[PDB]
RNA sequence: GUAAAUUUAACUGUUAGUCCAAAGAGGAACAGCUCUUUGGACACUAGGAAAAAACCUUGUAGAGAGAGUAAAAAAUUUAACA
RNA sequence: ACUGAACUCCUCACACCCAAUUGGACCAAUCUAUCACCCUAUAGAAGAACUAAUGUUAGUAUAAGUAACAUGAAAACAUUCU
RNA sequence: UCUCUUACUUUUAACCAGUGAAAUUGACCUGCCCGUGAAGAGGCGGGCAUAACACAGCAAGACGAGAAGACCCUAUGGAGCU
RNA sequence: ACCUCGAUGUUGGAUCAGGACAUCCCGAUGGUGCAGCCGCUAUUAAAGGUUCGUUUGUUCAACGAUUAAAGUCCUACGUGAUCUGAGUUCAGACCGGAGUAAUCCAGGUCGGUUUCUAUCUACUUUCAAAUUCCUCCCUGUACGAAAGGACAAGAGAAAUAAGGCCUACUUCACAAAGCGCCUUCCCCCGUAAAUGAUAUCAUCUCAACUUAGUAUACCCACCCCACCCAAGAACAGGGUU
């Protein structure tokens, strides 16, 4: 670690889901290779399961390039600005499907520690405490062995 | 943003009058502090037992051998108190002591060779400034304005004094000399160790105690001498003739005020209170104070019987 | 650092700027006994005697 | 004796890096009023310095070349005379060094 | 501990101390102006100022002549000293010889002095002067001199 | 009550042990002493005995800014008298 | 009463806290066969992985700017002096 | 030599300038007391102390450094000699 | 036989010591087969002190002369990167003994290399209260039959210890130094007694209470190039009128 890494607060974008839901994954870049073992497992995602998955999210835009590459990758880009960049060398169709499916439920956000597992813009409702919240007043608001006129 | 002393950029012609002018300045303020009584004194409380005076900052001139009547050789220190004057008042509650304290100078220096604070605490008083200043602590009765002057005859023949000065500094300096240590003997085969201090602690604590006797700086540190007499006061030079050494070298300012020792206690009765003012003396003092066993030098030889 | 702000007096005296300062007084956690002395004649009259001395002692 | 332990970097910069290890400006620096060039309030400057010996060191070549040989000291006074020169009325009786070149400026006849 | 000690430690001795100082003292009489390590020059001053007082008993003194006789190396300048150097100064009482730093040497960075007799045929050294009468400083105090001694004369 | 055991095949490695409780030897009804036996712990984690290989509590492994518990804090102030 | 564990429980995931030794599952880089063509796949092969052997070679720190080392004097650099 | 050391000169020394090593070194942001522990703690427990910082001395500690030291024992390890 | 067999030989001395009190001396106080001096013993007390020599490697011890006393110990049987290397310990040799010899020895004798440039910790003026003996006086007093012979208080002198100084003396000379000179200031709580209950006497009270012994001094400000300095390794410090 914690100490040798950087940390943030939990938050979210535009305090997303208070109003309304939005899909914060913004674009996926597949680059698979039409030769290549590496790629067997993204060639067949393409084939029959990307088809589906724009079914389902249609906010995100993919794209599908098709260009020799050594090791095929997804690209995932989120509204907030951060592009995460992930290797789907020789992974199974599952391990594809389970992997982009957890890009689509993230935010974006760095993975780093999260301080509190908490956050409230309001946290006192009947007043934050104050060492004078528990103490009596006195007639005339006098301090201790004090003497007025 | 170099610096610059006093007579940088005097010319030729400027210099000597420089230093006439200022010179003429310190007579005349030491010359118009010779009348304390009439320039508005403080009250002159009548001596009181559990009373203490001011002492004086004297000067070591050297020695001088000094014979009794019982034809005892015995050995007195000159002591000159020149320029010597009470600067300022702190009372006893001002003092967060016991005590009241007061301050007394002396040794008139240069005004060129003092820093801006100090020359302005002069320049107020009117006086010229101390190179030595010491601090004394007195009593509510005990109390003398400021700028009034002090003399030799302060003290009287007979009184125990002590005397404050800076010892002569050896500089750095082996255990033997030091210390006094034995050291090792030159010959039967010892090897490059004849004046070092040997062991310094035992090997089960492994470290040294503090205090621990080793080599360093010897003298220039304040001692106290306790218990020296007054065997003969000057009053034309304002010399103190005090008995045995002091601390100090020749022409060294030294501290010097009544013996604090018990059997030396409560003997001031007799003594001036606060201090001597020559200026309102009532018959002046003679030449020379001498004690009652001492053998003048005009007297004739001593004849034993 | 918890030392400096701890501030102790002989007696009763408080320096002003420290006087004027404070806000609360803790109660005391030993509650002072009364003295002999101290007790008014309602208490001391209140207590019954447990014993008769004899008239004929000389105590 | 031999150290127990390697000393760091970061405790030799301490030691390195002291003030009282580094060098201390001087503020006793000031310029020459005769050529402009730096010296110091209680030296010498040393353009200056410079010109007197090598006047000077023409002078005790000449006086080399008069002489002819070691323990010849003359018992009179000597005097430099420059070209368009010549023996002033106190200048009687002395040893007279003739020079080919003008006189200095900063050297002043007397 | 050295307290009141006058005389440096120098050479491989105290006779080699004498030589020393002999041998600058004599390069000092023949050339009227030499050039020294400054400690060497300070301490040799001393002799020279004594040397022309030896100068001034005359040539017909024996004890005059032996101090001479060794304090000169080279017995050309002993003419020298009795009939230049000596009636050059019968005006003056002390103070024949200056003494001035000059910049260190660039063999070792020595503290070096130059010192010279007063009055020689040598072009004169680069004296240091003080700041002229007509400087600001100057003239404040010249104008507060004036009032003084005029106020003295009312 | 439980789920191991034996045989077959293939070889490696460990065996200069400690301390505690208990029984008994040698020493001196000494030793952090030596030598057997039974059992535990230790060379496997953690908590507690002040720090703690051997005492007590406790084991099968992760995350939590939840909860219930285990062992777990020394006592003691004493002389009248026929 | 409370405090109190990696014991237990709770939300979730579970192959994921022993020496020697033994059984595995994977794997860096390299070469070859065939692919691949911003550096990868499946196989074969092997000089196949170094926080440690007062290891070897090379670089550079530490002790340390420390120990230690050196030029007789003046001067016209002719010369003279010690 | 010593009771009983002292003074002085020279070298060394320290400072300025030039040149510039060696043993040593797990990492150190390198304290005292008491206790504890593989039985002798700068690092563990409990107290106390504590702005940083160079230079010069000192030799109690770092079981200080320097040659697997000497000293006893071990090896079915050597050699000389009788 | 637990730690140290990948650089502590051990003993003793020199140097400087810190600490314990189970106290050798100085201090206070009970008992005594304590008249007084001397003694013995017990409680309290570690502030201070505890010698110089002959043979011996010595520790120790013997006796020599003293002293108020010449304490018992611990500390890596203190201290050896401070010193010594005499005894023991490696190579030589001899005497005596053992062994056929090589060679050996708890013995005697002679000789025999003791390294280190301080990296770290610690420390480098505890700003300053001194102890003791002798002589004298009390006093030839109390005591005792005499012989003998004291308290306490005061004085003087001397010594050491601590801290200074150079007018003399001395080593010496703008100075340093001692063999020389000067100064040195608190109690000590072991007990001895009153009043007085528990326990109407008495009883000094881990009953309430009373009585005897139950600190001061030193240090304190804020131009500087350079020179000088009784200041100083450097730095710093003082003076420069
Ligand atoms: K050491
Ligand atoms: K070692
Ligand atoms: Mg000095
Ligand atoms: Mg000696
Ligand atoms: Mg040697
Ligand atoms: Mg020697
Ligand atoms: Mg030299
Ligand atoms: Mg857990
Ligand atoms: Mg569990
Ligand atoms: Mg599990
Ligand atoms: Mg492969
Ligand atoms: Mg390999
Ligand atoms: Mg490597
Ligand atoms: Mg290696
Ligand atoms: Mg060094
Ligand atoms: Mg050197
Ligand atoms: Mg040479
Ligand atoms: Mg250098
Ligand atoms: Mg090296
Ligand atoms: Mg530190
Ligand atoms: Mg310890
Ligand atoms: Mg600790
Ligand atoms: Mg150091
Ligand atoms: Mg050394
Ligand atoms: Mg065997
Ligand atoms: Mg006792
Ligand atoms: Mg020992
Ligand atoms: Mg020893
Ligand atoms: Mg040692
Ligand atoms: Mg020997
Ligand atoms: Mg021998
Ligand atoms: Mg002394
Ligand atoms: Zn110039």
């Amino acid at each position: 670690t914690a100490r040798g890494t950087p940390s943030r607060f939990l938050a979210s974008v535009l305090h997303n889901g208070l109003g309304r839901y939005v899909q914060q994954l913004q674009r996926l870049s597949f680059s698979v290779s039409r030769d290549g073992a590496s790629s067997r497992g993204a060639r067949e995602f393409v084939e029959r399961e990307v088809i589906d998955f724009a079914r389902r999210n249609p906010g995100v835009v993919i794209y599908v390039n098709s260009r020799p590459c050594c090791v095929p990758r997804v690209v995932a880009e989120y509204l907030n600005g951060a592009v995460r960049e992930e290797s789907i060398h020789c992974k199974s169709v599952e391990e594809i499907s389970t992997l982009v499916q957890k890009l689509a439920d993230q935010s974006g956000l760095d993975v780093i520690r999260i301080r509190k597992p908490f956050h409230t813009d309001n946290p006192s409702i009947q007043g934050q405490w104050h060492p004078f919240t528990n103490k009596p007043t006195t007639f005339r608001g006098l301090r201790p062995r004090e003497v007025q006129d | 943003k170099s610096g610059t002393w006093w007579d940088e950029h005097l010319s030729e012609e400027n210099v000597p009058f420089i230093k006439q002018l200022v010179s003429d300045e310190d007579k005349a303020q030491l010359a118009s502090k010779l009348c304390p009584l009439k320039d508005e004194p403080w009250p002159i409380h009548p001596w009181e037992p559990g009373s203490f005076r001011v002492g004086l900052i004297a000067l070591k001139l050297g020695m001088m051998p000094l014979w009794t009547k019982d034809g005892q050789k015995h050995v007195v220190t000159l002591l000159q108190v020149q320029d010597c004057h009470v600067l300022k008042y702190t009372s006893k509650e001002n003092c967060n002591g016991k005590m009241a304290t007061l301050s007394v100078g002396g040794k008139t220096v240069s005004r060129f060779r003092k820093a801006t604070s100090i020359l302005e605490f002069y320049r107020e008083l009117g006086l010229p400034p101390k190179q030595t200043v010491k601090i004394f602590n007195i009593t509510d009765n005990a109390a003398i304005k400021p700028g009034t002057p002090l003399y030799a005859a302060h003290f009287r023949p007979g009184q125990y004094v002590d005397v404050t000065a800076k010892t002569i500094g050896k500089g750095f300096q082996g255990v033997m000399k030091r210390w006094g240590f034995k050291g090792q003997p030159a010959t039967h085969g010892q090897t490059k160790t004849h004046r070092r201090p040997g062991a310094v602690a035992t090997g089960d604590i492994g470290r040294v105690w503090p205090g621990t006797k080793m080599p360093g700086k010897m003298g220039n540190i304040y001692r106290t001498e306790y218990g020296l007499k007054v065997w003969r006061i000057n009053t034309k030079h304002n010399i103190i003739y005090v008995n045995g050494s002091v601390p100090g070298h020749k022409n060294c300012l030294v501290k010097v005020k009544d013996s604090k020792l018990p059997a030396y206690k409560d003997l001031g009765k007799n003594l001036p209170f606060p201090t001597y003012f020559p200026d309102g003396d009532e018959e002046e003092l003679p030449e020379d104070l001498y004690d009652e066993n001492v053998c003048q030098p005009g007297a004739p030889s001593i004849t034993f019987a | 650092t918890m030392m400096e702000r701890l501030h102790l007096f002989p007696d009763e005296y408080i320096p002003e700027d420290i006087l004027k300062n404070l806000v609360e007084e803790l109660p005391q956690p030993r509650k002072i006994p009364k003295r002999l002395d101290e007790y008014t004649q309602e208490e001391i009259d209140a207590f019954p005697r447990l014993w008769t001395p004899p008239e004929d002692y000389r105590l | 004796a031999a150290p127990k332990n390697r000393r760091t970097i970061e405790v030799n910069r301490c030691r390195r890096r002291n003030p009282q290890k580094l060098i201390k400006v001087k503020n006793n620096i000031d310029v020459c009023p005769e050529c402009g060039h730096l010296k110091q309030k209680h030296v010498l400057c040393a353009y200056c310095y410079e010109k007197v010996c090598k006047e000077t060191a023409e002078i005790r070549r000449q006086i080399g070349k008069q002489e002819g040989g070691p323990f010849k000291a003359p018992t009179i006074e000597t005097v430099v005379l420059y070209t368009g020169e010549t023996p002033s009325e106190q200048d009687q009786g002395k040893r007279i060094i003739e020079r080919d070149r003008k006189r200095p400026s900063w050297f002043t006849q007397n | 501990i050295s307290h009141g000690r006058v005389f440096r430690r120098m050479g491989l001795g105290p006779e080699s101390r004498i030589h020393l100082l002999r041998n600058l003292l004599t390069g000092l009489v023949r050339h009227e102006r030499i050039e020294a390590p400054w400690a060497r020059v300070d301490e040799m001053r001393g002799y020279a100022e004594k040397l022309i007082d030896y100068g001034k008993l005359g040539d017909t003194n024996e004890r005059a002549m032996r101090m001479a006789d060794f304090w000169l190396t080279e017995k050309d300048l002993i003419p020298k000293l009795f009939q230049v150097l000596a009636p050059r100064y019968k005006d003056q009482t002390g103070g024949y010889t200056r003494m001035l730093q000059i910049p260190n040497r660039s063999l070792d960075r020595a503290k070096m002095a130059v010192i010279e007799y007063k009055g020689n045929c040598l072009p004169p050294l680069p004296l240091p002067r003080r700041d002229s009468h007509l400087t600001l400083l100057n003239q404040l105090l010249q104008g507060l001199r004036q009032d003084l001694r005029q106020s003295q004369e009312a």
